[PDB]
């Protein structure tokens, strides 16, 4: 949580220059001066900040997913679902029901996130944007605790188009993410 | 039944133009503003904020809709 | 700004209210020293006006008052449902549309009312239904009861939910005057959102779950042998099939290649040869252009992003010389009254209701519907009458409006202002327009009936005699018989085959011919026009005299609702803006009667029918409109005592209902003017004589007994009038049309 | 049938003698217009001041009692 | 506050912790608008007719009375709805019952506590400490047994097999 | 119970529509198990 790196003074667009939003305070993590369209001045920078996390999380983990998935595969599945990779096997596990389920219990954890972002307004809940308490082995309790905010942050940003790429090279390709 | 072109180049044109188009004339028309920064750029657009940028894309898009669908009608798009 | 601003606990829901019966007004909390309290407990429970001077408060009630009703629709549609899926013979008519009269109401065998149990069909027998449900689930797509059953399931939690919604909305968090008073936003949302959105997910509903399974049923496939809806959902190729290009996906869609689903979004027109009915692909794209448009239109006032509209600039800059200030104060007093806004809605609530009752006829848009010939004519009398009612209702809060919620230092010389000092114009310009069309539109049926008397039959005004030929409306069927492929190019038939083209027969039976108009339609429209005006002179003379008149200076003094100022003047009985609503709800009456009756005769003499083998089609009652219709002698003996026969000879039957009811509905229109004719002082006086007759027993109540009111006995009289004749032509209608159909 | 429509026309003589006796011996009086001789037999009304006296006349009697002897007759 | 339960939801206002096996859990706002207490009082039924639910489902698998037909808990149900059993069995939950109103009522009027009907018969609960862990003890086993009745009913349907015969 | 609640159940209308009720379920029961009754039997 450098204020070089991030925060108040770094500015992505020179000829631009930071914006004038709440988010631009410099309290923000993940803070590179970034918003051209200035959509932070008309949506709630909470909203945006859990967005932005869930986005880097379900990217973060869909990454990986596929990269596991075209290096080891869990022994009786690539006999259950059949042998098509990436979205082939989403529609693969579709059919077996897999993804039913899984979608089932993500929806009933997003009620929940549903909750949570319904209190900021209703009851005016201080809870920070993107943060459920899950700290199970002791990372953020110490010094490099916002030095992991930014890189929990950069490396979503970096995975969301990592799985971009990924997925359209296997819509073109037909190839998994390791080619 | 009209005919109705596929995706093309000349396609694109005239949904690209049509959306600048109504951004300048969104410039020229749009008698308030919204309360709010301003995207970055100096002169003409200079106050060009978001809601007026969303809303000059969201007619261009109904305007591009509308002069791709006619012009396929009449034959000159396809 | 547009926000939202509640108040929380504003009520406590406690029932300390409920045993305090007038508590929401000053005046009634008192107590009953007589019987009138108890009237007027009834005619003011829901005049919140009237309750507190608090705008916030009265829009607080609106709004929960709304949930309520909302709530009680949805319970109301649920019983409909459940009814269809547990009382009905629904999978019977499904099999065989055709032969099987459509029920789904049974009755208990107590009195010998058993006999009401007919023999409609399909090994049910029940009461014969004449309201479209079965039509309303073949063309949503449902095949089962268990389908009807989560219907109903969902109705009733809507239901709950409503409920629950208004009890949070008046007691929990109330919303305040600001945030009611959002016009451009309530507009936005409900453009786009409730119409727009709603018409969109029909159309979604429509492309995913009804076309398919409304295909197979025409192709003949039994609903039991036609998969579920949710397989055509996932299963593309099963719908790939039925229609060609959803192996296409959406990206004609996002490409703009929307020729690509011309198999399902089709501008055909015209009925479905099978069913009788639109096409349900027409009706899919109907809806997805008005979901685009509404949408569209939903994006064109201010709300917080500076783009949009101000209603307030465009009424004020609409103005010129003949106006004067134009629509200035307009906006202000639609968003401080709910009298205003509610006589604006309810008389476009009410034309939009006629206009259905005429459009759902001549294009039937339901499956089968168009042969179940009980089905149209009520529906389209149905909703005439509501429209009447909605109509006469506007003109009434119009006047209440005009009584309370007006103030001449906000409206000056603005077009309310012009309208009330240029209102004798306009009422003896209408006066005069009335009685010139009352003369030239009934003494030609007079004309007509004298001359056939004295046997000049060739000085009648009928087709074989001096004609009155209804050419500009001749003129405009032939425009729209024509309009397929040279002013529709893209069309391939008639938006309605009554304009003109060939006969659409369903079973051996019209579903729609040409509706063909000569000098008795002539006549007759003239007719709906006198009445229409008479109605409107009432209605209007009352709304425009509400406040002063030369009468009476101060009237609004006297209030909306008031007996008379006395027998001064000359007698000043019935001299408000009520009582006028009062006589216009008689003469409403008379208008759709007349309309229903034109509807009934003309449907079954010339469009309703078996057709042979000849192509030839026999008629109900085959040619009688054109030469009968064209005196009142004709209508007395051709429509009234000829088509009276069947209501008057269903006793025994399971039409024995509909007798009795014809009977109990002329008792209570006699009844009715018991009120109407008389007067309180003569009933006051024979209570007096009663209550000696009491007295002398040593007990009398408390609450004094008392006749009532002038306005409370005119407002039962009239309400007795209308159950009563609406009641009559009600069994009259059914009797006739389910014995002949 | 006989005896049902005899008990109807009893039914309307009774009623239409009702009318036309209340009427005649309330024509000088009755509570709500205890001064009724002084207006007359044919005055229009009192008024809507003791609560409506629309039709409070000895002849206003009659009108109704020849509805109800229209009734009867026929 | 934030919610014992749930670190990221607030502590729901009207669940203070008094009552048993309260962890702060409400996040759809059921206090907010309905009285804890009848609430409380819904809970304990269901999760009592639950308890005893899963009982009966076992003890009917491993043994059903002489002069009762054999068969699965399932079917037991359209069984003794036309033998007639079923419709005795619901008289009497609704006679018990109809004294449940009033116990109702009296808990709205703050006369009685949720779920508490003074039902000691063998007098387990005399003492406090022993008392709250035993109230502790029917919450936590009354929301299992709500879960795990309908897992056995569901695995029923879907299996169509008992559940001592499933685990095997 | 709540004696506001009683009192409105005590209301006018509500008594009324009750005991009606309740007469109406009379005659018709009378009339489901005893139907026909033209006469008084002797
Ligand atoms: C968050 C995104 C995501 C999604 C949508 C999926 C989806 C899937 N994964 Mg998983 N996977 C994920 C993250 C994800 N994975 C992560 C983070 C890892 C690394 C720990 C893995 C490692 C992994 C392996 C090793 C395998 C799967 C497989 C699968 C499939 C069956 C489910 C399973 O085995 O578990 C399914 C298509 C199986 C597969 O590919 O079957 C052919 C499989 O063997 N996944
Ligand atoms: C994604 C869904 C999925 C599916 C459809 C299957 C299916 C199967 N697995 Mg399993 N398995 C899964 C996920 C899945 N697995 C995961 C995520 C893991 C990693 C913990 C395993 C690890 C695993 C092992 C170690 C084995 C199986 C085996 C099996 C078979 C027996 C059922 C079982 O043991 O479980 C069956 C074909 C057995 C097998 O090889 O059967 C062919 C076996 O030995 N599975
Ligand atoms: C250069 C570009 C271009 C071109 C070549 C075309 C060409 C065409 N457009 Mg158009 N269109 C364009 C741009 C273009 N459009 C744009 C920018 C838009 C967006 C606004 C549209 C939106 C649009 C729509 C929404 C539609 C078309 C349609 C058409 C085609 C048929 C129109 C016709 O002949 O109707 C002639 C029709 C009439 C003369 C009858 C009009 C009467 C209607 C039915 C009722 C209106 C009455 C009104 C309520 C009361 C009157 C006013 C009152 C105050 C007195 C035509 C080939 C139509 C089409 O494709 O039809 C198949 C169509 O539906 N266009
Ligand atoms: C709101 C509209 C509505 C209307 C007008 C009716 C009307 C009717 N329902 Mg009801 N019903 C409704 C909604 C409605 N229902 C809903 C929402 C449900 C679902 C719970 C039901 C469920 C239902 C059942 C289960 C039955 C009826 C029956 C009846 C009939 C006799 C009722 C009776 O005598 O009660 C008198 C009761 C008193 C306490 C007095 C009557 C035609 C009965 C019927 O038709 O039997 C042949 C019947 O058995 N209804
Ligand atoms: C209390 C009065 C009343 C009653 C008892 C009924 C009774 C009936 N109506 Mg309804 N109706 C009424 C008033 C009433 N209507 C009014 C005032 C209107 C004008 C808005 C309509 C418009 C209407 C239509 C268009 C249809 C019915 C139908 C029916 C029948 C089936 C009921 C049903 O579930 O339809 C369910 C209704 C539908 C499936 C069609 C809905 C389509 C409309 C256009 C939706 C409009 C919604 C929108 C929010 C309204 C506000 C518009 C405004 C802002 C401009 C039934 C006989 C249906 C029928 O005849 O079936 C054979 C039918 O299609 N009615
Ligand atoms: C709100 C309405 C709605 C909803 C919920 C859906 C839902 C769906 N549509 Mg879509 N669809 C809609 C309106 C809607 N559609 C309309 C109005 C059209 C006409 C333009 C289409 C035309 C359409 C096509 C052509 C296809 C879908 C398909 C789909 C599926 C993938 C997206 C999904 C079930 C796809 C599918 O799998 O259909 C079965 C598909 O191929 N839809
Ligand atoms: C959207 C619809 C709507 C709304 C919200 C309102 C709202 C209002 N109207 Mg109403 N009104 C409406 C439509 C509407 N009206 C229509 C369609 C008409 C034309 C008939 C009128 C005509 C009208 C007049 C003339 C007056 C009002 C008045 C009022 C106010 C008080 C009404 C009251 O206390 O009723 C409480 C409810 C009742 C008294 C019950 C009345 C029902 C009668 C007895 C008939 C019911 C018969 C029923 C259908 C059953 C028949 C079958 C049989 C076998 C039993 C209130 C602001 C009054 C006002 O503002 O005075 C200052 C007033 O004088 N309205
Ligand atoms: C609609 C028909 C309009 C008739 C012309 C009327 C016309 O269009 O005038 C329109 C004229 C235009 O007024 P301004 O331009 O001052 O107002 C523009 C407005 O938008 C601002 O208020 O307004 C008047 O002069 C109203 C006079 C009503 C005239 C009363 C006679 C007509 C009564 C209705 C009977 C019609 C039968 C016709 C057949
Ligand atoms: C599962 C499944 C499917 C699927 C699927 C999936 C999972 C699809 C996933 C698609 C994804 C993740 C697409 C990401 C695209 C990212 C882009 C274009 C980034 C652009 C960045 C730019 C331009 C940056 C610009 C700039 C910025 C801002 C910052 C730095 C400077 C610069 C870089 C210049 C299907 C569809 C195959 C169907 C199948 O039946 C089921
Ligand atoms: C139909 C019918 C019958 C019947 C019947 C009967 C009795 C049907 C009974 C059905 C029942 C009891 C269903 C229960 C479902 C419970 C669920 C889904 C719980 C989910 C809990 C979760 C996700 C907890 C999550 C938990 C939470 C929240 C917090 C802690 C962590 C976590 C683990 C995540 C018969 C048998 C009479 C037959 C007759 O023919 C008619
Ligand atoms: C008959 C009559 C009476 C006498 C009628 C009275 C006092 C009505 C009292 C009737 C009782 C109290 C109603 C209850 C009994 C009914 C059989 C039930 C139906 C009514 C409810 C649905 C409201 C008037 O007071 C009156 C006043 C002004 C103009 C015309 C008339 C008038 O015609
Ligand atoms: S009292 Fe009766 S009669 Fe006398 S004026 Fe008023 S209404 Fe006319």
């Amino acid at each position: 949580g450098a204020g070089k790196l991030q925060g108040e003074g770094v500015t992505a667009i020179p000829f631009a220059g930071r914006p004038k939003t709440p988010a631009f305070d410099g309290t923000w993590a993940g803070d590179t001066g970034f918003d051209p369209l200035t959509i932070s001045a008309w949506l709630d920078i909470r909203f945006l900040r859990e967005a932005e996390l869930k986005h880097c999380r379900v990217a973060m983990l869909a990454a990986a997913g596929a990269i596991a998935q075209d290096a080891f595969t869990f022994p009786g599945t690539v006999e259950t679902f059949g042998t098509g990779k990436m979205t082939a096997l989403h529609d693969a596990a579709v059919k077996t029901g897999t993804m039913g389920q899984m979608l089932v219990w993500i929806g009933f954890a997003e009620i929940f996130s549903t909750a949570a972002i319904l209190q900021w307004y209703t009851d005016g809940s201080t809870r920070k944007p993107g943060d459920f308490g899950f700290d199970p082995l002791g990372f953020s309790k110490g010094k490099d605790a916002a030095r992991l905010e930014l890189c929990e942050l950069k490396n979503g940003r970096l995975a969301m188009i990592a799985i971009g790429g990924m997925i359209h090279h296997y819509l073109i390709t037909g190839k998994g993410p390791l080619e | 039944v009209p005919q109705t072109a596929a995706w093309s180049a000349k396609t694109c044109s005239v949904m690209v133009i049509s959306n600048l188009l109504c951004i300048v004339a969104g410039r020229y028309v749009i008698q308030v503003k919204g309360s709010g920064p301003s995207l970055p750029l100096t002169g003409s657009f200079s106050n060009f904020g978001l809601p007026e940028l969303l809303a000059t894309t969201s007619l261009g898009h109904i305007v591009g809709s509308g002069a791709i669908l006619g012009l396929s009608y009449v034959g000159l798009l396809s | 700004k547009v926000s939202i601003t509640v108040d929380k606990d504003p009520v406590a829901t406690s029932f300390e209210k409920w045993a305090q019966p007038g508590h929401f007004s000053r005046t009634l909390a008192k107590g009953p020293k007589t019987t009138t309290w108890i009237w007027n407990l009834h005619a003011d429970a829901h005049d919140f006006d009237s309750h507190t001077s608090s705008l916030e408060d009265i829009s607080r009630k609106i709004f929960s008052a709304h949930f309520g009703q909302l709530s009680i629709i949805f319970l109301w549609l649920s019983g409909m449902y459940f009814h269809g899926a547990r009382f009905s013979n629904y999978s019977a008519w499904l099999s065989n549309p055709t032969a099987v009269k459509p029920s789904a109401q049974v009755v208990w065998p107590i009195v010998g009312q058993e006999v009401l149990n007919g023999d409609v069909g399909g090994g049910f027998q029940g009461v014969q239904i004449t309201s479209g449900f079965f039509q309303i689930w073949r063309a949503s797509g449902i095949t089962s009861e268990v389908e009807l059953y989560w219907c109903a399931l969902a109705g009733l939690l809507m239901s709950g939910l409503m409920i629950f919604a208004g009890w949070f909305h008046y007691h929990k968090a109330a919303p305040k005057l600001e945030w009611f008073q959002n016009a451009e936003s309530m507009l936005n949302h409900h453009l786009s959102g409730l119409l727009g959105l709603g018409c969109l997910s029909w159309a979604g509903h429509q492309i995913h779950v009804s076309l398919p399974i409304n295909k197979l049923l025409d192709a003949g496939v039994a609903p039991q042998e036609i998969p579920l809806p949710h397989e055509f959902l996932v299963n593309r190729d099963l719908m790939a099939q039925l229609y060609p290009s959803f192996s296409k996906g959406l990206v004609p869609f996002f490409t703009l290649n929307w020729s690509e689903y011309s198999d399902f979004l089709t501008f055909k027109g015209g009925l479905n040869p099978v069913t009788g009915g639109l096409w349900l692909s027409d009706t899919a794209h109907h809806h997805l252009a008005l979901a685009v448009l509404f949408i569209v239109a939903g994006h064109m006032y201010r709300t917080n992003w500076g783009i949009g509209h101000s209603m307030k600039e465009i009424l004020e800059a609409h103005k010129g010389p003949f106006t004067g200030e134009g629509h200035k104060g307009l906006y202000e007093v639609l968003i401080t009254s709910w009298h205003a806004q509610l006589s604006i809605n309810l008389a476009m609530l009410g034309s939009l209701s006629i206009i259905i009752a005429h459009h759902m006829y001549a294009m039937p848009p339901y499956p089968y519907i168009a042969t179940d010939y009980p089905t149209q004519l009520s529906l389209f009398t149905h909703h005439m009458w509501i429209g009447g009612f909605c109509v006469c209702g506007a003109a009434a809060h119009a006047g209440i409006f005009m009584v309370r919620d007006y103030n001449p230092a906000q409206n000056y010389n603005n077009l309310l202002d012009r309208v009330i000092r240029h209102r004798d114009a306009i009422i003896s310009h209408l006066n005069w327009i009335c009685i010139f069309l009352g003369f030239h539109s009934f003494g030609l049926y007079i004309h007509n009936d004298t001359m056939r008397a004295l046997g000049r039959t060739q000085d009648m005004f009928s087709d074989t005699a001096i004609q009155l030929k209804p050419v500009f409306a001749q003129w405009v069927q032939n425009i729209h018989t024509v309009a397929p492929g040279n002013t529709t190019p893209n069309a391939l038939a008639t938006a309605s085959y009554a304009f003109g083209g060939n006969v659409v027969s369903v079973g051996n039976k019209v579903a729609m011919m040409p509706i063909s108009l000569g000098t008795a339609d002539f006549m007759v429209h003239h007719i709906h026009a006198f009445t229409i005006h008479v109605t409107v002179l009432i209605l209007l003379k009352g709304v425009l005299f509400s406040r002063n008149s030369r009468l009476i200076p101060d009237k609004a003094n006297l209030g909306f609702r008031f007996p008379c100022d006395g027998p001064g003047r000359g007698g000043t009985c019935q001299s408000s803006a009520w009582d006028s609503v009062f006589l216009g709800l008689f003469w409403m009456y008379n208008c759709i009667s007349v309309v229903i009756f034109h509807f009934s005769w003309k449907m079954q003499s010339d469009v309703w029918g078996t057709v042979q083998a000849d192509n030839t089609v026999t008629h109900i009652t085959g040619g009688n409109f054109a030469q009968s219709a064209i005196t009142i002698n004709g209508w007395l003996r051709d429509f009234l005592w000829a088509q009276a026969s069947q209501v008057i000879q269903s006793y025994g039957s399971s039409l024995s209902a509909y007798g009795l009811i014809f009977l109990g509905a002329h008792f209570i229109w006699a009844f009715s003017l018991m009120f109407l004719f008389s007067g309180r002082g003569y009933w006051q006086e024979l209570i007096e004589s009663v209550v000696w007759a009491h007295n002398k027993l040593n007990f009398a109540p408390a609450i004094q007994p008392r006749a009532l009111s002038i306005t409370q006995g005119r407002a039962v009289g009239l309400a007795h009038y209308l159950l009563g004749g609406i009641g009559t032509t009600w069994a009259f209608f059914l009797a006739r049309i389910i014995s002949v159909g | 049938g006989d005896f049902l429509v005899h008990h109807a026309i009893a039914l309307g003589l009774h009623t239409t003698a009702l009318i036309l006796v209340k009427g005649a011996l309330d024509a000088r009086g009755s509570k709500l217009m205890p001064d009724k001789k002084d207006f007359g037999y044919s005055f229009p009304c009192d008024g809507p001041g003791r609560g409506g006296t629309c039709d409070i006349s000895a002849w206003d009697a009659f009108y109704l009692s020849m509805f109800w002897m229209l009734n009867t007759i026929g | 506050d934030f919610s014992a339960a749930v670190p990221f939801l607030k502590r729901p206002s009207n669940l203070d912790g008094t009552l048993a096996g309260d962890v702060g859990f409400d996040p759809l706002g059921f206090s907010d608008v309905f009285d804890l207490r009848v609430l409380r009082e819904a809970e304990l039924k269901h999760g009592r007719f639950a308890m005893l639910a899963v009982l009966g489902f076992l003890v009917q698998e491993v043994y059903t009375f002489p002069f009762f037909p054999k068969m699965a808990p399932v079917d037991a149900h359209d069984y003794f709805v036309t033998q007639g059993g079923g419709s005795q069995i619901i008289f009497w939950i609704s006679f018990v019952e109809i004294f449940g109103v009033v116990a109702l009522f009296e808990l709205i009027q703050g006369k009685r506590d949720a779920g508490d009907f003074a039902f000691d018969p063998l007098g387990l609960g005399k003492d406090e400490a022993t008392l709250a862990r035993y109230k502790v003890a029917e919450i936590k086993h009354a929301r299992l047994a709500m879960i795990a009745i309908g897992g056995f009913i569901h695995q029923f349907w879907v299996t169509k097999q008992t559940v001592l015969e499933q685990l095997g | 119970m709540d004696s506001n609640f009683l009192k409105y159940l005590s209301t006018a209308p509500v008594l009324l529509t009750v005991w009606l009720s309740f007469t109406a379920g009379l005659v018709i029961e009378a009339n489901r198990f005893f139907p026909d009754m033209l006469y008084f039997p002797m």
